[PDB]
């Protein structure tokens, strides 16, 4: 299924995910497409910090769902 | 029918979306809605209008701000001096559970103010750490006695560093732009605003816990080293360290080797105010005013830590190859 990963600064790209992909194989996809280690990729969705461990079924990840994609280690 | 039932499908995920997608904005400081001015004079118009402040001084710390943030000075207001100092009498007089206690050199404790207070963070962190270079003779020329930059004065070095070709990865995560923006910071930011003045200082990258019940034992230790080198209180002459975790920063002044062998680092927060740092100000501390500023490992279980350690100073040619090296922005990973 297809899923959108979108920045703060609003750049969006897509995935081509499964419900059973970990959120670790989904940073591994945004490695793929844009190169960023997933030690510098924080996803959230539904207000929630996806943990590496689980998966896109876990959170009700669905078609067309946008994970929100923090970057790096600032505060 | 189920061209319908999608339509509704993706319009309930699309307002989720946005609104999520706006908080984040909002939170990271990165929706664009202002920046330190609107902020200082908007909770000083909520104080006015809770009658607990008068309208005049308003009119006053305007102008004073105003004044400030054309010069890019700290006013100083938030500023807390002489904690190194006091701690050292501590230790030195006090009757306390340690073996041996390495202190920072001179370290001014800045808080944030009402026009930073909520994200300000990661600057005055900047500007803890650069007011003990300031009193450090080694980094006169690379600092030829400037002040402490007011945040949005250090905003503009950050995006001079940009401008100059630092960290365009960075840059773009903050739209290239951080004046007149609330924008969190990070060690990546205050790595290239220091080496673009030609200081000498590194990240290293605790990624993961290192120890039991989600222990950094390799952040401690690292800590260790930087301090250590033959009296109980040793202030030496080394900077403190920016210490990052997910959200939030503090600054690194000290660390305590306890009888029992145990380690404690000694952190300031840009959080903490003017009043209780003031107690550490006071004849004779007193030991429940240190526990604030103790943390020992149980204390620091944030999945990831960043800290920036600063050692010298660069040559204009180091500083061209820190520039070029940051292109593909990596750091030091422990483990």
């Amino acid at each position: 299924m297809q899923i959108f990963v979108k920045t703060l600064t609003g750049k969006t790209i897509t995935l081509e995910v499964e419900p059973s992909d970990t959120i670790e194989n989904v940073k591994a996809k945004i490695q793929d497409k844009e190169g960023i280690p997933p030690d510098q990729q924080r996803l959230i969705f539904a207000g929630k910090q996806l943990e590496d461990g689980r998966t896109l079924s876990d959170y009700n990840i669905q078609k067309e769902s946008t994970l929100h994609l923090v970057l790096r280690l600032r505060g | 029918l189920q061209q319908e039932e999608d339509r509704k499908r993706r319009s309930e995920e699309s307002r989720q979306e946005i609104e999520e997608f706006q908080k984040l904005q909002r939170q990271y400081g990165l929706d664009n809605s202002g920046g330190y001015k609107q902020q200082q004079l908007r909770n000083m118009e909520i104080e006015v209008n809770r009658g607990r402040m008068p309208p005049s001084e308003f009119h006053r710390r305007k102008a004073d701000m105003m004044e400030s943030l054309a010069l890019g000075f700290d006013d100083g207001k938030t500023k807390t001096s002489g904690i190194i100092e006091a701690l050292h009498r501590y230790y030195q007089n006090a009757a306390t559970d340690v073996r041996r206690v390495w202190l920072s050199s001179v370290v001014d404790h800045f808080h944030s103010s009402l026009g930073d207070k909520g994200w300000g963070c990661g600057y005055r962190n900047f500007q803890m750490l650069l007011s003990s270079l300031l009193q450090n003779d080694a980094y006169n020329d690379c600092l030829k006695g400037m002040l402490i930059p007011c945040i949005p004065k250090i905003q503009s070095m950050i995006e001079d560093a940009w401008k100059e070709g630092f960290d365009p990865q960075g840059a773009s995560q903050l739209n290239n732009r951080l004046q007149g923006t609330k924008a969190w910071i990070g060690a990546c930011e205050v790595y290239i605003l220091l080496t673009s003045l030609r200081v000498k200082c590194h990240i290293v990258d605790f990624h993961k816990s290192t120890g039991p019940l989600g222990t950094h034992p390799r952040l401690f230790e690292w800590i260790l080293n930087y301090y250590s080198s033959s009296p109980k209180v040793v202030c030496t002459s080394k900077p403190p360290i920016y210490l990052q975790h997910q959200g939030h920063s503090r600054t690194v002044i000290g660390i305590e080797e306890k009888k029992n062998r145990t380690l404690c680092l000694l952190i300031l927060d840009p959080g903490c105010p003017s009043r209780e740092m003031q107690k550490l100000l006071k004849q004779d501390i007193e030991a429940s005013s240190l526990k604030q500023l103790r943390k020992s490992m149980g204390n620091l279980k944030h999945k990831q830590y960043q800290i920036l350690a600063v050692e010298g100073a660069l040559s204009l040619e180091e500083k061209l190859a820190r520039r070029q090296a940051s292109q593909v922005f990596t750091a030091e990973k422990i483990p």
